[PDB]
């Protein structure tokens, strides 16, 4: 019949998922663990390359109208509104929206304003797609639900963000999340999974630096009878003291050059000699684990989650970028455009709704495209329209 | 499944049992549900009638009327919490008790606790309506409410006693005369043909059928509802009987004391009501109440899991006058 | 900096405010902290003025 | 409705970010740590190659006008202004602007 018989259980699916995580990556802490990651030169690089193509796609965007004359007028007004935000551009919005690859979540608030003077005087633009940073949100409950765990009523922002050195209704907010189903409000950050590998990768690099510094192979060792050493310590103005002070400086400066040599007395008291000079070496076998290949495995382990693992040497990286683009477009096409047209009472059928199409992330091949037009053109399957002509 | 050290055996199946939970009163739908906001409620009464006129001489004095009557009452609501916790030791090395070697999972214990809590809440709700029908609220160990509606409103308990040992006297001739007369004289409004229902303990209902009068009534010709050869109420656990434009029902639950039965009419407006209040939480405080609240928390330190459930409601009977304590003697 | 472990020896802000919820839907708390000093670097160009009246 | 209900929190997002940095790369020091870097022959070389192509791009720049006759006149005036700064060129501006790297 026409009646729901269950709940999405948003408030339970979360509370199981916070337990099943290591405690350094639960909500109020993940905000710090993200920014204490990134400073790894493989983690920054993966995120930077992802944002490189996201910005490119949302730079040369287009709005595709319908067939009727009403849709064409609506498409022009949509393009004006999206290209005339006061102090904002879609590239800035795209690079703010794509932050859910770091925190599983992204919050944008829609603000509308009236036009004073212009082509569309009397209508409503969008002033700013105000980004709400994840760090300024509520650390206790960020997202508030019904009396039951069925749906979401709004998002809470901390009171400490209104200071220099509140609950926003859900209808005003555009939510984007990734890595989880529709029942996970706090999405799974792609850095979850990487975390254990990042912890190991760091530790190994630390061992390499201290290990290389402490490999005192070939160090110089000198043996002197203790009679001379003891006499110097108690008689600072004795000939033994002068020679000991000379050794402490001469041995420090003992390099290899044009005049390097050693001259020692050859006296002998027992099976061992009184004076000797030998260069030390590891009496046995050295290290075995070859920490170099340990790090390489963990680096490929981290970059694979971001699709940027090819730097260790249609593709995986290009397909990964398309995922982020489609998530943003769904919020833009289905949450802002229908509401924006409602304010200016432009009510159209489903088939006449214009939509925004993102740009292409891979450049067109001049060699391939030019010879593709000929092959289609030489048969006559290519229409004669200004759309085809303008493509050159 | 493992037998002694060097031998094995075959696991066969699982057997589970649980006591019955009754829902007859819930099924009858005699209680209306109200979802309030506070923990205090008001009821307004307004009773009116008329007097008699006496004769007077012509041209002399006249006669005057009296005035009406009003009353106001207030009530409170109790609280009912229920909590439990789960520790590592309960699942550390205990076999699931299901399949041969599946280790114990926290989810299974959580579901067991859910089922137990739901059953306990259902039993408490069932007991509440039975307590309310008797004319008093249900709030054990909580003298804060303990409301006796007979005393609160002002009334008395009609008995309408019946003796079954008199084979030569039909028991229905006492129930009619006392109960139906009292109910008709106390309906309060101007109605007609109110339907009468009776709740009877097993002993009372069983003794009533065996009375020679009832058996002789239906024996000599078929009629319908063949008591002698069929079963009252078919194969259902709760027997049903209808005699002399009355409906009789057997109380399997046993809440009614053995041998006792309560007679009350149907159809009367606002005779029974139940109110729900919000829980002790910031989300629900001052909000609209709900039937039942259940909460679950998994410790962020991986060393604990807890379950929480609470509810708060009150059952009120607005007319103690129309409940009669039938008592049998054997 | 505030005494919280987040910003120990990290940076400074004029006013820190925090809001807490117990996650059990039964309690909340409000926090606020500040730490500053007001300094007059040149105690040479401030001159007292006392007045005898009447 | 037509009313903001929040702040960008510029003054907080900074103050968290200065703590979460090693102290040799916070604002008043980073100016020195940049010029004490660069003298590494791999760090200089990376920056020099970046500026090589930035200067090339902003050398043969163009102004694209619209369709109406008014826009064409405006485009010509824009080109004159951008190519006649007293003592400045866009190549010098581009190589000064790119210092945010």
């Amino acid at each position: 019949r026409m009646s729901e018989q269950g709940t999405f259980a948003l408030a339970k699916v979360q509370v199981d998922s916070e337990r099943m995580k290591a405690e350094e990556i639960r909500w109020p802490h993940l905000i710090g663990t993200a920014e204490s990651m990134k400073q790894d030169a493989t983690v920054a690089t993966g995120l930077d390359m992802l944002y490189t193509f996201v910005e490119k796609a949302f730079k040369d965007f287009k709005v595709i109208p319908g067939e009727s004359e009403e849709s064409k007028k609506a498409a022009k007004f949509i393009e004006y509104c999206l290209k005339n935000m006061e102090g904002q551009t879609l590239r800035q919005f795209a690079r703010d929206a794509a932050t859910f690859n770091e925190y599983g979540l992204s919050v944008v608030e829609k603000v509308y304003t009236q036009i004073a003077v212009g082509e569309y005087v009397g209508k409503y633009k969008v002033k700013n797609l105000a980004f709400r940073p994840q760090a300024s949100l509520s650390r206790t409950n960020p997202i508030v639900y019904n009396s039951d765990g069925s749906a979401i009523v709004g998002i809470k922002q901390s009171l400490s963000a209104f200071q220099n050195y509140v609950i926003i209704p859900i209808s005003r907010v555009m939510l984007m999340n990734t890595g989880g189903s529709s029942s996970q409000a706090l999405g799974v950050s792609p850095l979850v999974g990487c975390y254990r590998a990042w912890r190991e990768k760091i530790l190994i690099e630390n061992l390499e630096v201290v290990g290389a510094t402490k490999d005192m192979g070939g160090v110089i060792e000198l043996k002197i009878p203790s009679q001379i050493l003891n006499k110097a310590a108690m008689d600072p103005s004795s000939p033994e003291a002068d020679m000991v002070r000379g050794l402490m400086s001469d041995a420090a400066n003992a390099h290899s050059g044009e005049q390097s040599f050693f001259m020692l007395p050859s006296d002998t008291k027992d099976n061992a000699p009184q004076y000797s000079m030998t260069l030390k070496g590891i009496d046995g076998m050295g290290k075995q684990y070859s920490t170099a290949q340990l790090i390489s495995d963990r680096k490929k382990s981290i970059l694979d989650r971001l699709g940027a693992g090819f730097i260790n040497v249609q593709t995986i990286h290009t397909q990964f970028v398309q995922r982020v683009n489609e998530i943003i477009l769904e919020a833009l096409n289905e949450n802002l455009l229908p509401q924006l047209l409602a304010l200016n009472d432009i009510r159209l059928p489903e088939t006449e709704m214009p939509y925004v199409k993102a740009g292409e992330i891979v450049d067109v091949d001049m060699e391939g495209f030019s010879k593709a037009i000929q092959r289609i053109g030489a048969v006559g399957y290519l229409p004669k329209t200004p759309k085809v002509i303008n493509r050159v | 499944m493992q037998n002694g050290d060097f031998q094995i055996l075959d696991y066969t199946g699982l057997i589970s049992t649980m006591p019955r939970v009754d829902t007859l009163l819930q099924s009858m739908n005699l209680f209306t549900e109200h979802f309030g906001r506070t923990t205090v409620a008001r009821i307004e009464r307004l009773d009116d009638g008329a007097g008699d006129i006496k004769a007077v001489q012509r041209g002399g004095v006249r006669q005057h009327l009296a005035n009406d009557r009003k009353k106001i009452v207030n009530l409170n609501i109790p609280f009912f919490p229920l909590d439990r916790s789960i520790d590592r030791a309960d699942i550390q090395n205990f076999r699931e008790f299901g399949t041969e070697n599946a280790p114990a999972t926290v989810d299974a214990e959580v579901q067991r606790h859910m089922a137990r809590i739901r059953r306990s809440h259902a039993i408490l709700k069932s007991k509440a309506m039975y307590a309310a029908l008797k004319g008093t609220s249900w709030s054990p160990d909580d003298p804060v409410s303990d409301y006796n509606y007979y005393d609160v409103w002002g009334a008395t308990q009609t008995t309408a006693d019946v003796d079954f040992t008199k084979l030569g006297v039909d028991p229905i001739e006492v129930l009619e005369a006392e109960a139906r007369a009292h109910i008709i004289d106390w309906a309060g409004d101007n109605g007609d043909n109110y339907e009468i229902v009776v709740l009877a303990s097993r002993q009372w209902f069983s003794a009533l059928i065996a009375h020679p009068q009832v058996t002789g009534a239906y024996s000599q010709y078929p009629s319908t509802q063949e008591i002698l050869r069929r079963r009252l109420g078919g194969n259902a656990n709760n027997r049903i009987f209808e005699h002399k434009n009355i409906l009789f029902i057997e109380d399997i639950s046993g809440n009614i004391p053995a041998g006792e039965a309560y007679i009350f009419p149907r159809g009367i407006s606002r005779m029974f009501e139940i109110y729900y209040a919000p829980s002790d939480t910031l989300r629900d405080a001052n909000q609209a109440a709900q039937e039942l609240y259940v909460f679950f928390k998994e410790s962020n330190y991986l060393r604990e899991a807890k379950i929480e459930s609470e509810t708060s409601f009150l059952t009120v009977n607005n007319r103690p006058e129309l409940v009669v304590k039938s008592t049998g003697k054997f | 900096p505030s005494d919280t472990l987040r910003d120990a020896n990290q940076a400074a802000q004029e006013l820190y405010v925090f809001f807490k919820e117990s996650n059990y839907l039964r309690e909340a708390k409000i926090e606020s902290e500040t730490s500053f000093l007001t300094v007059n670097n040149r105690p040479e160009l401030v001159v007292k003025s006392t007045g005898k009246f009447t």
